[PDB]
Formats: C-alpha cells, structure tokens, sequence
C-alpha cells in the first residue's frame, strides 16, 4: 500500500492494531529515521501525525525458510514491561520481490546495556537501587510470559529498554520467543553469547523456559560486576568460565542439562565463592538471589515469580522508597491473577499492605 | 542466536 | 549441533590447563 504526502514527508498505511479483533485503520506518521539495529531487526523512529507520539517501527524480512513467530506472539501481550506492539503492517521493502513485516511499537529511548555502559567508561557502579528496579521488572515481564508458556530465548542487557526519567523497564525483541512445548524439541543454538545457560552450551534440545532465568541472572551479575561474568568466544570458552564459577557440574546436574554428556570424565575443578566473585561491598542479598539462579540443575533456578519475592527487592516494597531524582517509584504492584497463577500465595509478599488499593 | 527451520 | 565426543575432549583439555 502506503504513500507520500506534505503536513515534513507523511507516509500513510492501512495498519492493523495490535490488540482486538483485526480491524485496520489508516495511520499516518512524519520524521522517519533510523535509530537502532540488531542481527534481525532494523528499527526507525517516526512520529504519529494524530497524537504526535512517537514510535519505533521494526522492519523484519520475513524469512519464509524459518519460523516467523514475532508477530503472533507480541500479539498476545499486554503487560506494563513488555513493550506495546501497538500497530503492523506489511509493505514492499527493498528486496526487490519480497515481504516485510513492520511492526509500530511505542518508543523507548535506552536500554540496560547502554546504561551500564555508561556506568563502566565512568569507572562507578550501578546504584543498587536500580539493579533492584531494572531486575525486578525484568522478572515480573518474565513471570508474565512464562504465564502462558512463553519462552522468550534472547534475554540480554540490549533486548530490555528504559525510559531512565520513570526507571520503567520494557523487554522486547521477540524474535528468538516460543511456546516450549514438552515433548517437542527446540534449536539448540539459541540465546546470545554470555547469556546461553549450560544446557543450551551442551546442545540440549528438550530445554525449558528457566534459561530465561539463567539468563537474568548473568543480567544482574554483569550489572553487579560492571562486564559480563561468563564471556568467551565460543561455548567451551564460556563453559569454562561457568566452571571457573560454580566448579565442574555433578554427573547428576549434567544429567539434568544433557544425558549424553554423564559418562565423561570431566576434571573437578572447585567452585569459587560468590562473596569472592563480586566486589567487597556487593549486598549479600543480591549475592544469594545470583547464586539462585545461576544454578546448573534447571529446575533448582528460581521461578521469576520467586524471585519478585526475593528479599533482594525488599526495599522496593517500601511505602517511603524514592528514586534518586525525586520522582516515585513505577507501579510494582499491579500483579494480574494471569502472573500470579505460577504460585497464588506469594501475593503475600508481592503486594505489600500499603499497595492493596 | 536464529530461530528453527520450518 | 556438535559431537558429544569431541566437545567434551576440548572441554577435559581445557579444564585440565585451569586446574589447580
Ligand atoms: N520500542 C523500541 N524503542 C526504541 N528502540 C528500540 C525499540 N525496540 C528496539 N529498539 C532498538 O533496536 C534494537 C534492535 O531491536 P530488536 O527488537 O532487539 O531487534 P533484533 O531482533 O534485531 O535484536 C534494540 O536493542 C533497541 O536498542
Ligand atoms: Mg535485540
Ligand atoms: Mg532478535
Ligand atoms: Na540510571
């Protein structure tokens, strides 16, 4: 469809919503440029000539050659740290005779990625309060897709943005998601360098939704540390370092990541203590909350529900916590009965009695 | 990091 | 995917040169 227009250059396409039954509707928008990149997704920003809001518009290739679940999956989720998918549309795009998916989502000027770098070429820490904030609302955006047996397979510091005024977090990229069903295998090869749980390194194909949890829990190390706490080039050379951390696996937690790696034998190598990992003035909070999830044994990894729970968060669910710049925290406490139905009884803790109303 | 085949 | 076999035999060298 589309087409050219005067108000600054207007584009105009037939887009559908991202919520409701199909029903499309002509959208306009100005001020095109391109603001960000991934290994799949080329992002611009435009701004809506209705509202004048603005927006990011992923323009994906749609590869027919593999499965394309981005846009049935986003299509199913609200939720207050995912970011709103709030318009697609199909056009032509650049090569030549093919088809491209643009997907209109609300616009989000950081990530955790950027920020932290910021925090290292300074040669400072990430104020624990916002390693709290950001990693919270990492779990809770995960409590909600593993809700509806939504793996998202690509958590990593540059896939969860932030408006860093409000310090409200939003996952996105969903690109690398699946609905894991058990019994069905999954490509092994998935997940980011430094953030691949060991059953992935092994090449397990019958994995679960808490590599998504190990995955946060090298999020919040890295945070802690100021570098990613499992680099390497290749999956020995992480594996290695995963060693180097947590000793050399059991033959009954290799079992549990991948059955054909239990006759090995692999040189026992002892683990090094979390206290010593970190920094001296690391809070011990975080430093057992880490140790929960960078577990090898994938069901011994915290729930992202459990984790909310966490005493690590605990200052969180302080009536008088304030951000540093003055503002009140983002709502927190806001659980829907769809997150919450992992575990019921944890609205005990998760709501705090100041926030039922 | 790629999805699986069709 | 990759061997079982050869993945573990680089992963027992390598860990043999970090043990301490
Ligand atoms: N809603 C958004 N607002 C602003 N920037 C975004 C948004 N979505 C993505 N980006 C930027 O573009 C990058 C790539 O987007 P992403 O959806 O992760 O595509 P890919 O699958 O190629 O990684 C992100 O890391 C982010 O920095
Ligand atoms: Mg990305
Ligand atoms: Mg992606
Ligand atoms: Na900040």
């Amino acid at each position: 469809q589309m087409k050219v227009s005067r108000d600054s250059k207007v584009t105009t396409v037939v887009a559908t919503p991202g919520q409701g039954p199909d029903r499309p509707q002509e959208v306009s928008y100005t001020d095109t440029k391109v603001i960000g990149n991934g290994s799949f997704g080329v992002v611009y920003q435009a701004k809506l000539c209705d509202s004048g809001e603005l927006v990011a518009i992923k323009k994906v290739l749609q590869d027919k050659r593999f499965k394309n679940r981005e846009l049935q999956i986003m299509r199913k989720l609200d939720h207050c740290n995912i970011v709103r998918l709030r318009y697609f549309f199909y056009s032509s795009g650049e090569k030549k005779d093919e088809v491209y998916l643009n997907l209109v989502l609300d616009y989000v000027p950081e990530t955790v990625y950027r920020v932290a770098r910021h925090y290292s070429r300074a040669k400072q820490t990430l104020p624990v309060i916002y390693v709290k904030l950001y990693m919270y609302q990492l779990f809770r955006s995960l409590a909600y897709i593993h809700s509806f047996g939504i793996c998202h397979r690509d958590i990593k510091p540059q896939n969860l943005l932030l408006d860093p005024d409000t310090a409200v977090l939003k996952l996105c990229d969903f690109g690398s998601a699946k609905q894991l069903v058990r019994g069905e295998p999954n490509v092994s090869y998935i997940c980011s360098r430094y953030y691949r749980a060991p059953e992935l390194i092994f090449g397990a194909t019958d994995y679960t939704s808490s590599i998504d949890v190990w995955s946060a829990g090298c999020v919040l190390a890295e945070l802690l540390l100021g570098q990613p706490i499992f680099p390497g080039d290749s999956g020995v050379d992480q594996l290695v370092e995963i060693i180097k951390v947590l000793g050399t696996p059991t033959r009954e937690q290799i079992r549990e990541m991948n059955p054909n790696y239990t006759e090995f034998k692999f040189p026992q190598i002892k683990a090094h203590p979390w206290t010593k990992v970190f920094r001296p003035r690391t809070p011990p909070e975080a430093i057992a909350l880490c140790s929960r999830l960078l577990e090898y044994t994938p069901t011994a990894r915290l729930t992202p529900l459990e984790a909310c729970a966490h005493s690590f968060f605990d200052e969180l669910r302080d009536p008088n916590v304030k951000l540093p710049n003055g503002r009140d925290t983002p709502a927190l406490f806001n659980f829907t009965t769809q997150e919450l139905s992992s575990n019921p009884p944890l609205a005990t803790i998760l709501i705090p009695p100041h926030a039922r109303h | 990091t790629a999805p699986s085949l069709s | 995917l990759v061997e079982p076999q050869k993945f573990a035999e680089e992963l027992i060298h390598r860990l043999e040169a970090v043990q301490r």
